[PDB]
């Protein structure tokens, strides 16, 4: 009626803060981290035979 | 005399072992003896493992 009627706000959204580069950033520290503490515990259960 | 001498006995290795009865109580006692210590070096050997 030439006065103006917006329609405004609609809301929808459904997300969190990411990054693809960090997530293999993780994987790998898991994975090295894996290598490493089975390693310690292999490691020092055979050293452990003997004092 | 017969304190001094070396006499043989008729020993289940079927041996004719001349001897005194002094040392066979020693190799028997010392043998018993050595069985002691060395099981219970191996608790020590096992007191590595255990705890």
């Amino acid at each position: 009626g030439g006065v103006q009627v917006g329609t405004g706000t609609a809301v929808e959204s459904i997300v969190r803060l990411h990054d693809e580069y960090s997530y293999y950033k993780l994987k790998g520290a898991s994975n090295q981290l894996e290598y490493t503490k089975y390693m310690a515990s292999t490691l020092q259960e055979i050293a452990q035979r003997f004092p | 005399q017969l304190q001094y001498d070396k006499v043989n006995f008729y020993n289940e290795d079927g041996t004719i072992d001349n001897l005194t009865m002094e040392e066979y109580y020693r190799k028997l006692t010392g043998k018993i003896a050595s069985d002691g210590e060395n099981n219970n070096v191996v608790n020590s050997s096992n007191e590595t493992l255990y705890n």
